[PDB]
């Protein structure tokens, strides 16, 4: 069996949930998220902040949850074929967590970039942020704190310690989430100039580069995957 | 659409827009509308906001519904940041032309270098059409017409697609072979110098020398197409010519100003003495995109926001006609819904509760007065 | 000589100068040349260039072939930085001593804080002798005369060669030994501790206690001799007196103005209204450094540098007397190789192509009046 199905899962959920978001944005970001204190606005991008946070903290809770309390506890009588499995598992989950990281850093965060360079932003939470902040970021943190615990809990390689790059990878993109406050301070405050590449900006810039790590992430599980059925073939 | 939300004070001692006027109300797909007015600004510029030494006329609008034609400040064209003095009065006309059909709230805003945006009243215009009939036609000094929605728009992608299409090139000539996992066992276990090997140095060099030629080739075609190229045309420009207003023959002083918190209405006491030759009536008093209108004195007939318009929210204790050198003290009470709506007495969350304000004056004959107020603006709870 | 690199429309709109006049051509070592003239700072202040708040009145000029004796800005010696202000005219007049034979381009500049050198127009001026006659005199409030060429040469020369000699006596002092590859032998096998051993310590100390003496005693030295001494005098200096021109009587509207790419010639169309009461005529266009003349209206006296001098080359339409209170629209042309040779035609390369200059419009009488005008300048391609 090995490589199975929930690739193409873990793609269109992605892909589909994002649609979905962009159509619902595209609908309301005129009309009903222009002015934030219409009370249409709270109806239709506040109702979206407050649910999307409380099904992103349940979520998360669930799932990480589910992944630690389902730990394999007898890591040492697992067999190399179980391991090349439960490997291409893991890396399904980091397409994931790169998928999910495209969506969060790339599209929604150039669209809050061509939200705010063309509309007069009205507060902290316009459905542009509400989108990219609240919805994406926690997304993508979720999968990569998921897609972690997945080989820690499973790989063999990955157990037995904390893998210094996967917990840069894993945890930099995160901080993004928690600089929103110097991207909100600096704006209100320092710096009216919608100038994207204001310095306001560079808490995202420096925690984007931790993102290189997956480099180091994935030499790591290069190696696990080359454990036991390293071939042969490779190298022979 | 941005306002309601900045400071209630900054929004009132910034910029005072008045005799504002709107072309048309209804327009179709390349149609224009000119939005006339004059703004002054404010003595008591506050000292969070950078003088206006830059400052550009821009119009807040959700993207480009409509296209800014032209637009000017005095008389003049001004397609890049201005200067503008403190305590000075400049009329302002901004042509636009419609390209998106809906209902657009569209403003006229300064933006300022160190300030951000100071948005002015904002109303509601009607586009009717398709946006697949707007043209933007424009003649160069090279004697070619084009249409700026599409002009350059094949060479962009056709460039684009090209130089994506090389680099695709590059990734998949390399990719062909096993890409990680061998790869990375080769280099680990022993020496590698295997995995790149002639013709791989020979591709390599083509690649290389193909790129730098065809940038050379591509640059030199450009350059003999479209001989004639200027560089962008930026720089602040000075000398914007204020209106010569003449001097007021109302002198008004604001003897303690108050508001209700809660309320909707905002009271204040003035003493008004009466300069010149003829008896006049207060009829409007303007605050921050808020017109509070005495409608025994005087009417709005510009098509003013209705939101933003108070026709008889101005309340004035004593508004007989005032004789010439006589002086009088009255309570006005500036009081509408938009005091509210517009966040006008969330004045009470600011670091600085002082008011600045425009009031009209009005004699028998038509002629008006503009005056301008200016003082601490005291809350009252019990 | 540093100009002709500037950008076009920066020289156009910075400071313009006139009424320049050269007490003498050719001069003597040790004879004086006086500079005067007017400099009008330009409202339309190049917002890439600081605002002239601080300025200094500096010489074009290589290297110290001239000394500046005096230099004034109204009437008063600026040898610091001045505060100029945006629309003011200034006289200035400054004196030099020749102090190198030779052929020397000697421009008159205004250097700006924040914006860099001004150049206005330069002279060639001959100097003839001798740079040994050449004297520098000053009396200081001590009573002594001084030769600022070679006061305090001998005493810097002195003390130099002095601690000069004082370093390479402890290097010889250690050098006298082997140097580099023993040394580093005997510190890397064990323990050194053998290469620096009394009397070399008793040496060092030696040399720390009589530098720090000698320090303290030619201190108490150069105290007792010259006891009264004063710090650098520094600081810009403001209210510096602009001259109080009368309000000219001429107001003249820039329709459109244009230059050929390529070409030697810009034209302009404008509307002249002569107020007053005496007919008018154009007689001279000033632009970057050139002066467009016309010859029928006026003559060129002061000698002017023929290379930035035209002196037929403004041609008016219509250049008949304009009758007070009339107005009429002409097209003028400035023509000359100076638009090319100073490279005002690379305007085109310019990120903002807006020209200023001044027109000087005379009477019968002979009495001028000087109007300044500013437009874009649209080049013309076919
Ligand atoms: C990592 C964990 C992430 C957790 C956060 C998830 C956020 C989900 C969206 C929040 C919506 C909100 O809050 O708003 C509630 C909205 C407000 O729209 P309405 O006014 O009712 O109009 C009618 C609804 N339309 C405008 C959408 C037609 O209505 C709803 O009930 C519909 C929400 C549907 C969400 C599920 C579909 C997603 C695409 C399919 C692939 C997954
Ligand atoms: C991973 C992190 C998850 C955290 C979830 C949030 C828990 C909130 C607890 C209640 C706080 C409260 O109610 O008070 C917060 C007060 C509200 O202030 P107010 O509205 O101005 O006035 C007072 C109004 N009261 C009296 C009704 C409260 O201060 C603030 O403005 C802070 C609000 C910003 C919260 C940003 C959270 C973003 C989470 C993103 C998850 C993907
Ligand atoms: C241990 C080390 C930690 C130190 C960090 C503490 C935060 C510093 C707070 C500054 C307050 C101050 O010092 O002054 C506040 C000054 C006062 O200026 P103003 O006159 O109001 O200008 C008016 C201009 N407005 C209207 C736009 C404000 O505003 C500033 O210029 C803010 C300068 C930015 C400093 C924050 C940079 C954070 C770096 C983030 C990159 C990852
Ligand atoms: C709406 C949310 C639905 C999330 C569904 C999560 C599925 C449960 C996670 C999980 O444990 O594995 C699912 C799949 C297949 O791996 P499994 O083999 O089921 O995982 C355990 C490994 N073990 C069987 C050897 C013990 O592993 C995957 O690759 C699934 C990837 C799912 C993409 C991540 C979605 C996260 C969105 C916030
Ligand atoms: C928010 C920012 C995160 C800060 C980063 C700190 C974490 C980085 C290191 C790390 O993840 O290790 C913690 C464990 C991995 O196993 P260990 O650290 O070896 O310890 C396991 C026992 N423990 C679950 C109680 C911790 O991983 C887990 O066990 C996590 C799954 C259990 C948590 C599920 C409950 C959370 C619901 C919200
Ligand atoms: C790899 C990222 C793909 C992002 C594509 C995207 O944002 O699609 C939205 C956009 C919306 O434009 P349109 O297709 O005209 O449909 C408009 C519907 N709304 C306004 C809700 C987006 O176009 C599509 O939906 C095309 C489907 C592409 C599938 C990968
Ligand atoms: C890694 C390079 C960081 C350079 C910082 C920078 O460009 O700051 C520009 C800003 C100059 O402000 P300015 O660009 O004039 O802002 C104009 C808009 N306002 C006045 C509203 C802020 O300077 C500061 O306020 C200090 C920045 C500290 C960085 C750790
Ligand atoms: C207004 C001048 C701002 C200068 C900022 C310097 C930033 C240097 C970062 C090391
Ligand atoms: C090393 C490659 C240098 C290429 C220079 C090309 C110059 C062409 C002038 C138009
Ligand atoms: C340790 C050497 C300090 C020298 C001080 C000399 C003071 C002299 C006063 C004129
Ligand atoms: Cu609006
Ligand atoms: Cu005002
Ligand atoms: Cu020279
Ligand atoms: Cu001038």
């Amino acid at each position: 069996l090995l490589d199975k199905k929930w690739l193409t899962f873990a793609l269109a959920i992605y892909t589909v949930f994002y649609l979905w978001v962009r159509w619902y944005e595209g609908v309301y970001g005129w009309s009903a998220g222009l002015d934030s204190f219409a009370p249409e606005f709270e109806t239709y991008w506040m109702n979206f902040l407050y649910t999307e946070i409380v099904l992103e903290i349940v979520t998360a809770s669930i799932l990480w949850g589910y992944l630690w309390k389902t730990r394999d506890r007898n890591l040492a009588a697992l067999t190399p074929r179980e391991e090349l499995r439960r490997n291409f598992t893991h890396l399904v989950w980091l397409v994931a967590y790169a998928w999910a990281i495209y969506w969060g850093a790339s599209y929604f965060t150039e669209q809050d970039g061509t939200w705010h360079q063309t509309i007069v932003r009205d507060t902290d939470f316009t459905p542009s942020h509400i989108i990219e902040f609240y919805l994406s970021y926690p997304i993508y943190i979720i999968t990569g704190f998921a897609a972690f615990i997945y080989a820690k809990t499973r790989l063999p390689f990955f157990a037995k310690g904390i893998s210094l790059p996967y917990l840069v990878l894993v945890v930099g993109p995160f901080m993004i989430l928690p600089n929103v406050g110097l991207n909100e301070w600096g704006h209100t405050f320092w710096f009216m100039e919608e100038l994207f590449v204001a310095p306001l900006h560079y808490g995202f810039v420096i925690f984007g580069w931790l993102a290189l790590a997956v480099m180091g992430t994935l030499t790591q599980t290069f190696y696990s995957f080359a454990q036991g059925g390293l071939g042969q073939s490779l190298c022979e | 659409h941005g306002e309601k939300s900045q400071a209630a004070f900054m929004r009132m001692r910034t910029i005072h827009w008045y005799d504002l006027s709107w072309s048309k109300e209804k327009v179709k797909i390349n149609e224009t509308v000119e939005i006339k007015g004059k703004f002054h600004v404010f003595e008591g510029w506050p000292e969070t906001v950078d003088e206006p030494d830059v400052a550009f006329l821009n119009v807040g609008m959700p993207g480009p519904v409509f296209i800014r034609k032209e637009s000017y400040i005095g008389g003049q064209l001004v397609p890049r940041s201005v200067r503008l003095e403190i305590g000075k009065t400049y009329d302002f006309r901004v042509v636009l032309k419609a390209r998106r059909p809906g209902d657009w709230h569209v403003h006229t805003m300064m933006n300022v270098q160190g300030g951000g945006p100071i948005i002015g009243p904002g109303k509601w215009i009607t586009v009717e059409g398709s946006m697949s009939e707007f043209r933007n036609p424009v003649t160069t000094l090279t004697g070619q017409t084009v249409d700026l929605e599409n002009y350059n728009e094949g060479n962009t992608y056709f460039w684009h697609a090209f130089w994506f299409a090389i680099g695709v090139a590059w990734i998949g000539y390399w990719s062909r072979r096993p890409i990680f996992i061998p790869r990375l066992l080769m280099v680990d276990a022993g020496r590698a110098d295997e995995l790149v090997s002639a013709t791989d140095r020979k591709v390599a060099m083509g690649f290389l020398a193909a790129t730098i030629l065809i940038v050379v080739m591509a640059m030199s075609s450009a350059n003999s197409k479209y001989p004639i190229t200027i560089p962008l045309q930026a720089g602040t420009m000075r000398g914007m010519k204020p209106l010569e207003l003449p001097a007021p023959t109302v002198s008004v002083k604001v003897e303690d100003a108050t508001y209700r918190v809660p309320g909707r209405a905002m009271r204040m006491k003035l003493t008004i003495t009466n300069h010149g030759n003829s008896p006049i009536r207060l009829g409007e008093f303007y605050t921050a995109s808020v017109r509070f209108l005495d409608s025994d004195v005087y009417k709005d007939t510009t098509g003013y926001p209705e939101d933003l318009l108070a026709e008889d929210g101005l309340s004035v204790s004593d508004n007989s006609p005032l004789a010439p050198g006589e002086t009088r003290t009255v309570d006005v009470t500036a009081s509408d819904a938009a005091w509210e709506v517009y966040r006008l007495s969330d004045i009470i969350y600011d670091p600085d509760s002082r008011f600045a304000g425009l009031l009209f004056f009005f004699d028998a004959t038509g002629n008006r007065q503009v005056v301008q107020i200016d003082a601490p603006l005291i809350p009252s709870f019990m």
